């Protein structure tokens, strides 16, 4: 799940 | 059932894993179904791996769970606290009993959830042997720890929470303390 | 059941996927059977690591499905709000309650059906626990307005229509917002 | 039920497959045993792969089915017409209720079944009791196309408890030819 | 039961097969046990493929089967046909009800049977789906004829016979006209 | 049952076995347990395979099975006879019912037992099919046969013989017919 | 379940390891869920094959269990006392019943638990085939005998200790003898 | 449940075996739980492939298991007389039944416990025999059960069968004085 | 299903 | 099954 | 089972 | 878990 | 169970 | 379980 986590 | 194979091409000539174990190479740790103490040992070795590649590199963690075994839970929780790298929590599907604790227990300001996840920590009426009263007090003692270290509510507040039968949206979760944003798309910047 | 082999192209020299796998490899997801929280485990996964591959090229996600666990659903559905590629829903057999709300969830304008197809919304009768009254509402209440974004009808006409315990037809569930094509074969002209 | 393996030549060295997967090389699918929703999305797989290795080339669907699921057969159903390819199907053993209306569906001429085999287009004997209707009208209207009977004539026919032999079926619609053996000239 | 695993010399090099693996190579399709639809395709697979690499080399078909299901019989026996081989037919233990007319439609002359197996051609007392008295019948019917083509005997010695609930010792089966020669050891000439 | 993988030095480097796998190289064909329809099919396929390598070098067929189907039993038994290898026989355990008609069906003088292995000929109580009387005793009468054949006894002694409800010892065995040798240690 | 896959990368660095065999390279044994003679083989198998490698680099086990089969749980406990490597042990979740006595029998100094787990030296009201009541009790003794040679406490401490149906947080697990630190995060 | 992988290194490496196989390399069979004609069949198979790659090379057995099937056991026995390798029994955990039949079938000398094994020569009264067995059938076994004991034990028959009457387990040191093993080990000798 | 998906 | 499928 | 099959 | 163990 | 099989 | 097995 990127961005943020990654 | 059946697990799809991907191939990554970074990149000697091209390698090929299971999609999961892939998501593990991108450091994410899947919490998926019922906590027993065979997913906290898969969680565990999977936190100690990562954690011995990279000290630094954060960890991330998907939750959607119902909740579990708590000594399991527990189990994790503490890992998760003992490892040094900072872990981002993201709760996808919902996140209820052990598992709403674990979504609690990452990083701060690392905690998310998407916008129609649904959060209890509300135990149920989840241990191995058949137990004593005293202890079953003991291990919700535990939790009402717990979860007032990672919202910094009080146990009253925490304690009078969890008697209530009830989900959560995410954003009354974040005014709670359990999580810290809710996101419907990534954000900007 | 077997899966079976097929071998590809290639610039490396041949590859052989199982069936399924391969379809992953044109960036195709397949949405089978019941939903539960295996199977969103999967399909997130899936799409996340298509997202990682080309955050740009369309994602197709295939639907034959009678339903399944909301909480499931919910957060495959979220995850397709939060990638950023197009995603086409292509309806298959058939696709009802958790099922329907999915396909009706593709990128406008590409939400397909086959001809023969059958699509509910009504919603059975489940759940990974149990469960009070004010959470099953809220629960619905959450598809209510999730019908009403991506059909753009209102609330009360979507929950009237769930009120009726039927099947559409393709083209009677393309009039309501959930399809925007049926196609018999491939278009142009 | 250990399905084994076989060794082929290919254009370099040698190539192993299970005798299933050899057989889709070939481009033949199997069809065999109840239809749902399963079997149902490993057919469409198996269809979509081979038009995509050739728009053109001919899919040859093996049948031995007593049914299933009306929707998982209906999934193929619709993904039958959308494929552009050519699709010869070949009853061995049976066809019946879904299983039927499958063979049925191959493009005309190309239709064919062995000897023996048994056809029945009756239905065996959770959803409302509507839809039932309109999934048999459904029914209903597949079968009049490919068989080119009317909509009355099927009606009649699908209410007799009762199996067809091959040239039965042919006379009435369902197929083509009878093989025993491949043809001279 | 794991299947032994046997490697040749030839090659070229040296492969490793399974043992039924190993005896397909060789154009042996085995028939053991109750023959349903699943047997059913197996053998007509390992039947189309044998006849692919040579549609002039002969097929050996090694029956030890107690019967089974009516329809999936057939569908062997019709492959049988219809491909172009010899078909050399060895009845290992018993060949009962389908099994048996598998056995009898080898190619005239190469029906075979060990010294102590049992023939029987009575019809036990399934089908794939529960069926009607008139259908019965018309697959009892044809189960007449083949076993009256391959025997040179008549309708009316074939339902008699088939009424008697006996086995036959293979020199009886011989004589009736089943099989062609039964072999205690290979023979000189 | 975790089968263990041993490695061994064969032309021309080293290739891995499953232990059972390893054991067919020797020659040897491991009949353990009741027989039935799929045991007689790997047992058979194993002889015949067997044979196709060498149809001269002898085959060792090691047995502890109380018994199991009477069709497939003789399945094997016929496949013992059809191929031309000598056939050693080696009775570990117990050998019973069908058991021990394949342990005396071994070519002779080259069947062999344990000093405490147990050996029954008398039948248990068969059959993949439920069968009707006068087909049961049509066996138990190839059974006979097959018995007063490779024991050198007469029909009368092994059917009042069968009859009797016990194992005998391999010693009996032996003097019965059924055995040449039972060996503790390896011979001079 | 589907257990993860990872490839490591130091030198000729390839081989997917799967993640538990991976943690074994690092000289560390799981001891998840109930001991029984399965568990108890393959924990032995793992002790007995680090200490192969090296009878001096550390082994650490990790332990999360209920308990389990008391001669299953004594023979972990003689293999630790048998190799001549130091023993970490670690408890996350619990430690109950033979599961105690596990995690209190590694070398003194290097008995830990986290912060929240639980540790039961309470034995349940278990056994491969009944037993005797005298047998009961003589197991029950050697318990004792364990627990209070690695606690360095009293058998009348330890009796009365085990007769309370209760669990020890693991600062009280550790003023008892049972392990000998306690750690929130690594020290330094 | 989930068996390891272990990596050894040799003349042709790397190289990578299960822990058992990796084990079986060094020339020790695990004969664990309840004996049946399974475990009889793989041991021995086990037994035999390690004669054949050294006839004089010692094997450890390994026992830990709470007994079996009476004609499984004697297979099992049968082979190690027959096998000329010494071989070291080594009980960890239990022996009992015809566990500690095979115990006492080592090598006399090579025969060990660990201090806190259980040892019992007492028969039950789960599966003892493959099918249902006469009673005259029943007491040939266990005097053929009889017979071993008291040759490995150097016991009369009239001490063994007394012995076998009682419904114990030994310790063993018990099992030590009786005749049934060797030597008892806490560690490792000098 | 190409075309349109893919 | 060829001719004439395939 | 060869001669002769095969 | 290291540091210490290992 | 060599010697003499094999 | 070395030394002395093995």
């Amino acid at each position: 799940f990127t961005p943020x986590a990654p | 059932s059946l697990i799809p194979i991907v191939v990554e091409q970074t990149g000697r000539g091209e390698r090929a894993y299971d999609i999961y174990s892939r998501l593990l190479r991108e450091r994410i740790v899947c919490v998926m179904g019922p906590i027993d103490d065979s997913v906290a040992s898969l969680v565990i070795a999977q936190l100690l791996f990562l954690q011995s590649e990279s000290n630094k590199k954060p960890i991330h963690m998907y939750i959607n769970s119902p909740g579990g075994v708590v000594t399991a839970g527990l189990a994790i929780y503490d890992t998760m606290q003992y490892i040094l790298n900072p872990i981002c929590t993201w709760c996808v599907g919902q996140a209820a009993s052990m598992g709403s604790l674990l979504l609690a227990a990452g990083t701060p300001g690392m905690r998310h959830s998407l916008p129609n996840s649904r959060i209890m920590i509300h135990q149920p009426s989840a241990t191995d042997i058949a137990i004593q009263a005293e202890e079953i007090m003991k291990l919700k003692k535990q939790l009402y720890n717990i979860y007032a270290k990672h919202t910094k509510q009080s146990l009253q507040v925490i304690e009078s929470a969890m008697e209530r039968d009830r989900y959560m949206s995410p954003m009354e979760a974040q005014e709670f303390g359990i999580l810290d944003k809710v996101l419907v798309h990534p954000p900007q910047d």
